[PDB]
């Protein structure tokens, strides 16, 4: 009970056209439904708050309507500072609940990844660990696959993969992945390659080295 | 002008205990509900507690119910939440919140945000790593370090355009690790200097790694 369900988890949007957000409540909540923007490393910025108030200083083109368990957010003509993450909010009955946010991203030409590969620097295996970076730049739409080779042997469960938030300047996005070996693992093998999956790319795109 | 400063936060081992503080001005405290909602990395918005303009009444998520205590002194303007029996899981930003009206707990106003960790690992300053490189690629690998966050720089800041700096990960070692790389022209690779600056004030630690290729 008292579930907000949001939607959709990402827009992908142009600046200038118009956003619409859904955000769905499991129970009656009065039209006390409440809308927050945020912007990465920001607090959360109140937009619209119960019965589908416009906020004190926030433009026109923000807008909130919706009834009983429907409610919406509306956008009417997106602005580059307007990509961000919005959370609904429901204030009728503790526990006080909140959406699990959409994010309204740029929508732009596809574009593919550059990959590099990174072996462990001399220092890193000094240490007893090895650290095999795999980076791939500068990229759209965010979906990627990442997959390691040990010697043409797949790797799984011993990668981690992160993503940086949509360039301002650009865009687009980067993601590394990293596979953690051994300082002796790394010596009783050859060949290292990971494998990129990519609208961008054609065909699935291999770097690799030896010594 | 409206402030709701915090602290209070910072590291703590499971079972340990906190007490966030959130001091107010610019409006009058009493007159106010007050609330607490956290932001674990990477995740989305959580309420936390909320509690009515005088003492009398407190509301608990199911999360922290008989761990956290909500509750504020009027005289102090002051908002105080006692977490105690601390979870891995409690690890959250955590945002002293004012009600925009009084008879609604919906937030308009956000204290800056204070980053509580709770883990059994040490402070411990990050390795730093080269990623040796018409455009060619290189950084530097930031590993095993806690707690956050970390900064770095390129070039003592000279240096921007290009540049990313990942999210960082934690490790099952309980060690966090991410990597800032930037893309640069090949031809210039040997006359050109790439120094990533990294700093961990937790630690009290700075390093300079100029990254060269092989």
């Amino acid at each position: 009970d008292i579930v907000l369900t949001q939607s959709p988890a990402t827009l992908s949007l142009s600046p200038g056209e118009r956003a619409t957000l859904s955000c769905m409540t499991s129970t009656d909540i009065d039209d006390d439904m409440n809308w927050y923007q945020q912007k990465p490393g920001q607090a959360p910025r109140l937009l619209i708050s119960e019965g589908n108030t416009l906020r004190p200083g926030v433009p026109a083109r923000f807008s909130g309507s919706g009834s009983g368990t429907d409610f919406t957010l509306t956008i009417s003509s997106l602005e580059p500072e307007d990509f961000a993450v919005y959370y609904c909010l429901q204030s009728f009955n503790v526990p006080l609940t909140f959406g699990q946010g959409t994010k309204v991203e740029i929508k732009r030409t596809v574009a593919a990844p550059s990959v590099f590969i990174f072996p462990p620097s001399d220092s890193q295996l000094k240490s007893g660990t090895a650290s095999v970076v795999c980076l791939l730049n500068n990229f759209y739409p965010r979906e990627a696959k990442v997959q390691w080779k040990v010697d043409n042997a797949l790797q799984s469960g011993n990668s981690q993969e992160s993503v940086t938030e949509q360039d301002s300047k650009d865009s687009t996005y980067s993601l590394s992945s990293t596979l953690t070996l051994s300082k002796a693992d790394y010596e009783k093998h050859k060949v290292y390659a990971c494998e990129v999956t990519h609208q961008g790319l054609s065909s699935p795109v291999t770097k690799s080295f030896n010594r | 002008e409206v402030q709701l400063v915090e602290s209070g936060g910072g590291l703590v081992q499971p079972g340990g205990s906190l007490r966030l503080s959130c001091v107010t001005s610019g409006f009058t405290f009493r007159k106010f509900g007050m609330s607490w909602v956290r932001q674990a990395p990477g995740k989305g918005l959580e309420w936390v507690a909320s509690i009515v303009t005088g003492g009398r009444k407190t509301y608990y998520s199911d999360s922290v119910k008989g761990r956290f205590t909500i509750s504020r002194d009027n005289s102090k303007n002051t908002l105080y939440l006692q977490m105690n029996s601390l979870r891995a899981e409690d690890t959250a930003v955590y945002y002293c919140t004012r009600g925009y009206s009084s008879t609604s707990y919906a937030m308009d106003y956000w204290g800056q945000g204070t980053l509580v960790t709770v883990s059994s690992a040490s402070t411990k300053g990050p390795s730093v790593f080269p990623l040796a490189p018409g455009t060619a690629a290189l950084g530097c690998l930031v590993k095993d370090y806690f707690p956050e966050p970390v900064t770095v720089s390129w070039n003592s800041g000279a240096l921007t355009s290009g540049v990313h700096t990942f999210p960082a990960v934690l490790q099952s070692s309980g060690l966090y690790s991410l990597s800032s790389v930037v893309t640069v022209p090949s031809s210039s690779l040997g006359t050109q200097t790439y120094i990533c600056n990294v700093n961990h004030k937790p630690s009290n630690t700075k390093v300079d790694k100029k990254v060269e290729p092989k």
